[PDB]
DNA sequence: CATGCATGCATGCATGCATGCATGCATGCATGCATGCATGCATGCATGCATGCATGCATGCA
DNA sequence: TGCATGCATGCATGCATGCATGCATGCATGCATGCATGCATGCATGCATGCATGCATGCATG
């Protein structure tokens, strides 16, 4: 039977579950779905864990007390509010467990500064995940069949890390030969068996000071915890700071810790991970659905894209399309065909080639800045591991690998060695990356979207000598990329004029609205091609065979490849479902500026 | 691990509203108990008394005239041991201290106190200098004194007790409330549920113990750093303790060496007894048990055994099991704490007040032939005998003594005997008389023998005494005895040295005791075999020699002469006994025991004294006794020789005969009704 | 007098060796704790002594 | 000669006296066990020597 302070935790909980009233539609939805989830799957043919998202907000509004008991002895509130929501979920209609969100000045410390201080209490740290390990189930309960008496039997198992009281440790040994002598066979199956999982964090890089050793805890997970993150990202966890074990008092220290009773929360960095839990109301899509009536929207996002840069106008408009990325259709038992567009830039310097770079970085998604050099797993993962448990070979994915579904930046193409680039035609051709080495041969996917940026090879000579050499690169990499644009260094007055008031009023329709109306194309708006598309594109494809060739070269049939990339790309902005003859006047247009 | 429990019983209001009821009476000049308690300040007091009734009447009265009150009287009556401690300090927050200037002969307890008080001050304005002196409203600067100073616990001066009572029914009866732990309630009735209330039980007083100090808590004088130790014990044993416990002998390398000290300790009054079962409410084939009660403080040297007493107390275990085999875990052996004594058969010579007394007395006196009307009262329920109740009505005065001074005293007893069989129903009045006279014994031949009556030796109890037995129990009282033609011979001459008073002579083996008694001796033997046979002579029929019956001043014989005119008014006599409950019918009504009692005791104070005329009536009254008497000489019907002993009792007699009339009148019809009771008492064998 | 080719030299990185550094297995050595027994203390049962009483015998009386 | 009465004598019912019996308890002795030390083992990690790449030079070229 509870003690009267069990129960009164529970009442003035109970309180404030029946004082607001949103997180009991939650629950419901909870048990709802849940049950039309097992009423498909148990009606035709004849996964949701237990934990519900309480703020940090209300209860300073309503129990200062009880907003104060947390934050210093967690080990006392946590268990009956719990019980008290799980008889909410028996009152209404397992573990049911809680998140704890909620930002708070009082202990977002790092780790670097924790130890020693604020134990057994709840601390929010953040940092980075780093040498993940392996992923294990946990015996509990144990089935056991005797064979004369025909019964089954029960016993279960505990461990001092759930639990979060120190309670008295009765440890039992796994039974054999029970009652009177008949053989205890072994079941499974109806032995049940829950997940379980160990990490490390290091803390933030940029939050580091200069040069120092970095030091670290360790993260225990649970059951519906185990797996969320790879090793290398940033990732804010929120949980409880216990200390466990006899330190060193039995018969030169003891009192090792960890951190238990957690929720785990990936964060966007700069260059690595998600940004796309950007969310979409129907204020939101109601604003896109008046944007996308219009006509002219294009060259609005066109002159969006240079917001301190005056001109180059065709150039922005193929930054639109590489973000698009145009359709993917693998075929039936046969090959994929590569969608996504890559190109790169030349010009003399100075002339906002630097200004480019970063806002293609930030403004878009899951992109890595790839600058000088890229020896020795960038595009691999080098499979260096000496991993103590075990003598065996892994893998730490390389940037090339990480970028996928994304965007690689290379700074200064010219100086990149032919080591790497025999990898570059195997990266951008054929969207894969095989490494056979003598541990394990290996092949993954990575189809990445790229954007290089090279010199002239002495001067400005741009126009002067010849078109040809001006950059002496490989014959095939001039095939690897899409449109290769050429920047001059006009001189003029009424072009300087404009470039005159444009940087003095730089030192004295948005932003976020943008990759709003960007990530919700992805998923709702490939288009297929019509009977339209067909006509102009042969009698203009011959053309540039029969006299592009007496101006430039080279043409390829994977210049019409592109062909397609870019009416395709351009339905996608638009968000129709067919494809226009328009969106081909329009990519017919882009090759002309490119080139001639 | 351990939880916890909320129950409706609170101790913060409850401390609240009892300061007020402990502060606000008025009903029964100013405050009731703050000039009971400056009549403590007074240092002339040692208890407290508390009853319910004032606590129900306050909490009758804040009811009808306010909100509410919390209830108080259950609440006390339920647990009834925290209510001790948490009401006497509440106590100690009000008090007339300086009422009066101290006596240089109060009391060896009362300088030690005064000291402590002193110190406890003075050692309080010495640290309230240092801080003020090192600064850096004054409330804080008093707590920061507060806690900074070891100081003598007020626990530890007290100089008071305190008792509670329990409620009548008779203010229950008004407004009916937890009325139930005043039930005369039995030992049987003591089931294993009653532990922590309060009760009243009642029994007979058997096997008192003697009053010997109970150490409570122990002083050690530390003799280095000067501190003063102190050690309570609970337990039946303990043991002393180490070498210091100071704050000033620690964190220090030499310690010192106590000892404890005695005129420092606290010390209490303890003695117990064992409470025997009513042997009325026993059911039909059991044998009485038996009850120990312990008795702390005021309340000790106040029962006396062989009595009937209402005991009302709080029932708490004791922690003890038997033998070590035949202990089941948790044996618990329980006791009873006395709290109120409240006797059955108030004894004599206690009372001085006389105010109420005479608002019964004197309605008593006025109401006119009141001699004749006691010895009609005392035993009523037979028929005739009148004479001869009124001659025990006399054996209920005594009460009268006189030393010469550097001799003899002369002992105020009368020992009346009486003869005759059967028909006479003489054991109606046996039972009669040691039942309603304090301490009475009833005794029977057989059943003591010569070693029994007297005093025994075995080995003591708890606390090689002497156990005595009924006629050790039943002095300063009579005692009713029951066929002494068949005692031991050796019991025989124990009850010659009664008629010296006081003597008892033990010449055992290793007893050389002559132990005192103040007792009363009533006889009735049997005559001999026949009836009445006037061929036999008197000492023909008597089974005893005349030595004994000169030893016995008044004698009776109890004829049965079938008369035809004596039947009629005895047969309506006992007829009516049995159509009813009571016997007189609309010429007089009968006086109930405890009232008489009184009116006799209040006798007992008034020795009257004699005067020179009466002394002149009596001499030549003797002469008449002496001449007669001694013309005879012969084994006829009269008796053989008239001895001084007769005239010393009669002088006595008109002594007591002039207690009765309360005056110190000694005068000539004083002397001539008590030769009438020698006349007719003496010879009734004519007819 | 102004470029292109063959020739020779300087230098940074891949890795299969030597060596230091964490878990179990084993063995000798010294501290502490449960416990049966020699001892002492408390208690119940049985025999000789004092003796009132029932009984047999000596005695005088009708 | 028969009968009632007083006196001598055995009986077993309570007090001293002797001894056997049962229960509480502090201490000296034996045994399970933690702890220091070094080992065979298993596995991660630094390093130096020779080859392909970059640049200077003699020769040829036009
Ligand atoms: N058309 C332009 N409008 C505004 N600023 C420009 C423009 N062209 C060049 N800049 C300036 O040039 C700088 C960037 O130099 P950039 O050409 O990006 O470097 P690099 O040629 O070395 O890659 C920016 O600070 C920017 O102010």
């Amino acid at each position: 039977a509870p003690d009267a302070v069990f129960g009164d935790r529970v009442r003035r909980f109970q309180e404030f579950l029946d004082t607001f009233t949103s997180y009991r539609d939650s629950v419901r939805s909870i048990q709802v779905y849940n049950s039309n989830n097992a009423a498909n799957y148990n009606d035709d043919q004849d996964i949701l864990p237990h934990r519900i998202i309480i703020s940090l907000d209300d209860l300073r509004e309503f129990d200062r007390s009880f907003w104060s008991g947390i934050l210093v002895e967690p080990a006392y509130f946590i268990p009956p509010a719990e019980k008290a929501l799980t008889d909410l979920a028996d009152s209404m209609d397992h573990p049911w467990k809680l998140s704890f969100k909620g930002s708070f000045g009082a202990h977002a410390l790092s780790p670097r500064t924790l130890t020693a201080q604020h134990l057994n209490k709840l601390v929010s740290v953040e940092g980075i995940v780093t040498k993940t390990s392996l992923v294990r189930p946990k015996l509990i309960r144990s089935v056991h069949y005797a064979a004369k008496t025909g019964r089954f039997h029960y016993r279960d198992y505990t461990d001092a890390t759930t639990t979060l009281t120190t309670r008295i440790p009765t440890p039992a040994i796994y039974p054999t030969e029970d009652t009177e002598g008949n053989k205890l066979t072994t079941e499974y199956g109806y032995s049940t068996f829950i997940d379980h999982q160990r990490i490390t964090v290091q803390e933030m890089p940029e939050m580091a000071p200069a040069g120092q050793l970095p030091r670290s805890i360790d993260v225990i997970l649970d059951d519906d915890l185990v797996d969320k993150t790879k090793p290398g990202d940033r990732v804010n966890v929120v949980g409880v700071f216990k200390s466990l074990g006899a330190g060193g008092m039995n018969q030169l220290i003891g009192f090792k810790t960890l951190i238990l009773g957690n929720t785990v929360y990936p964060l966007h960095a700069r260059s690595t991970g998600v940004a796309a839990r950007q969310m979409l109301t129907d204020f939101d899509i109601r604003n896109i659905n008046k944007l996308s009536k219009k006509k002219d929207i294009f060259d609005i996002l066109s002159q969006s894209l240079a917001p301190s840069i005056y001109g180059h106008d065709h150039i922005k408009k193929a930054i639109l399309l590489m973000l698009m990325g145009g359709v993917e259709k693998n075929l039936e038992n046969g090959s994929h065909l590569r969608g996504d567009i890559n190109i790169l830039m030349v010009g003399d310097p100075s002339t906002a080639k630097s200004q480019l770079l970063r806002f293609v970085l930030n403004t878009a998604s899951l992109a890595i800045a790839t600058t000088g050099r890229g020896s020795s797993g960038v595009g691999l993962t080098a499979a260096v591991t000496t991993d103590r448990e075990t003598g065996e070979r892994r893998l730490e994915a390389g940037a090339m690998v990480l970028a996928d579904r994304g965007v690689v930046c290379i700074d200064e193409f010219d100086k990149m060695t032919d080591v790497d680039r025999v990898a570059i035609h195997e990266v951008m051709e054929q969207q894969t990356v095989t490494i056979a080495k003598a541990g394990i041969h290996t092949t993954l996917n990575a189809r990445c979207s790229v954007i290089a940026a090279a010199n002239p090879v002495f001067g400005q000579y741009d126009v002067n000598r010849d078109p040809h050499q001006n950059i002496a690169l490989p014959d095939s990499l001039l095939s690897r990329f899409d449109l290769l644009f050429v920047v001059t260094d006009d001189i003029n007055e009424i072009r300087d004029r404009s470039i005159s008031e444009h940087v003095l009023r730089t030192h004295r329709v948005t932003i976020p609205f943008l990759r709003k109306y960007v990530q919700y194309a992805k998923e709702r708006v490939i288009p297929q091609l019509t009977q339209e598309a067909i006509n102009v594109i042969v009698k203009n494809y011959t053309d540039l065979r029969n006299d592009d060739n007496t101006k430039k070269s080279p043409i390829t049939a994977r210049t019409l490849e592109t062909l397609i990339r870019l009416a395709t790309a351009h339905a996608k902005v638009r968000l129709s479902k067919t494809v226009n003859k328009v969106d081909a006047k329009v990519a017919a247009n882009l090759l002309r500026f490119a080139l001639l | 691990a351990l939880p916890s429990i909320q129950l409706p019983v609170d101790y913060n209001n409850l401390f609240n509203e009892i300061t007020d009821f402990l502060v606000t009476f008025k009903q029964d000049k100013g405050p009731k108990y703050m000039a009971m308690l400056q009549k403590v300040a007074n240092r002339e007091l040692n208890s407290v008394i508390i009853d319910l009734d004032d606590i129900l009447q306050y909490q009758n009265e804040k009811f009808l005239q306010g909100t509410q009150a919390d209830d108080l009287v259950s609440a006390i009556q339920q647990n009834a041991n925290h209510f001790t401690e948490l009401f006497c300090r509440a106590i100690d927050n009000n008090m007339p201290l300086p009422t009066k200037e101290i006596d240089y002969k109060d009391d060896v307890l009362d300088v030690i106190l005064n000291q402590r008080r002193l110190r406890n001050e003075r050692m309080l304005s010495d640290r309230t200098n240092e801080i003020r002196s090192e600064n850096l409203m004054n409330d804080a600067l008093r707590e920061v004194v507060e806690d900074e100073t070891e100081l003598f616990p007020p626990n530890l001066t007290r100089r008071y007790f305190l008792y509670f009572k329990p409620l009548s029914q008779n203010c229950a009866r008004r407004y009916r409330k937890k009325a139930i732990s005043s039930k005369p309630l039995s030992v049987r009735q003591i089931k294993g549920d009653f532990l922590g209330q309060l009760i009243t039980v009642r029994g007979i007083i058997t096997r008192v113990s003697d009053v010997k100090p109970a150490v409570e808590v122990i002083a050690y004088t530390c003799d280095q750093c000067g501190y003063e130790v102190f050690q309570e014990v609970n337990s039946r044993t303990f043991t002393p303790l180490s070498e210091c416990t100071s704050e000033e002998c620690s964190q220090n390398q030499t310690k010192g060496q106590l000892f404890m000290s005695t005129r420092a300790s606290k010390f209490s009054a303890f003695q117990e007894c064992k409470i025997q079962e009513l042997s009325q409410q026993v059911p039909v084939g059991h044998i009485p048990r038996s009850l120990n009660i312990h008795v702390n403080g005021t309340l000790v040297r106040s029962l006396s055994p062989g009595d009937i007493v209402d005991v009302t107390g709080i029932f708490l275990p004791a922690p003890y099991t038997g033998f070590k085999a035949l202990k089941a875990g948790l044996l618990t052996e329980t006791y009873l704490e006395a709290q109120f004594v409240r006797q059955h058969k108030k004894k004599f010579a206690s009372f001085s007040l006389t105010s109420d007394v005479e608002e019964r007395v004197m309605e008593l006196i006025t109401s006119g032939d009141v001699y004749n009307r006691l010895a009609k009262s005392i035993a009523p329920e037979i028929y005739g005998n009148l004479d001869v109740k009124k001659a025990l009505l006399l054996l209920l005065v005594g009460g009268v003594d006189k030393r010469v001074g550097d001799g003899m005293k002369i002992r105020g007893d009368i020992n009346v005997c009486l003869m005759g069989d059967p028909g006479v129903a003489k054991s109606q009045l046996l039972k009669a008389i040691c039942k309603i006279s304090p301490r009475g014994v009833y005794t029977t031949g057989k059943g003591s023998s010569g070693v029994g009556l007297t005093a025994a030796v075995m080995k003591d109890p708890v606390t090689m005494i002497l156990e005595g037995g009924a006629l050790v129990l039943a002095d300063n009282g009579i005692c009713c005895i029951d066929e002494f033609d068949k005692m031991d011979e050796s019991d025989r001459t124990a009850i010659h040295e009664v008629m010296e008073q006081q003597t008892i002579s033990i010449s055992k083996a290793g007893i050389n005791t002559t132990l005192n008694a103040r007792t009363s001796i009533l006889a009735a033997a049997n005559p001999l075999y026949g009836r009445y046979n006037p061929r036999l002579s008197p000492l023909d029929n008597i089974n005893l020699p005349a030595a004994l019956l000169s030893r016995f001043d008044i004698l009776f014989l109890m004829l049965d002469i079938p008369s035809r005119d004596d039947d009629e008014k005895l047969a309506e006599h006992v007829t009516y006994v049995h159509m009813h409950n009571k016997q007189p019918d609309l010429d007089f009504t009968p006086v109930e025991p405890s009232k008489m009692r009184e009116y006799i005791a209040y006798a007992k104070t008034k020795r009257p004294v004699m005067s020179e005329a009466v002394n002149d009536y009596v001499v030549q009254a003797y002469i008449r006794l002496r001449q007669d008497s001694k013309r005879e000489m012969d084994s006829k019907f009269s008796f053989g020789q008239a001895t001084p002993r007769t005239l010393l009792g009669i002088i006595r007699l008109s002594q007591a005969l002039a207690k009765l009339r309360l005056a110190d009148m000694v005068d000539i019809d004083d002397v001539e009704e008590a030769l009438r009771l020698v006349r007719v008492s003496k010879e009734s064998l004519y007819q």
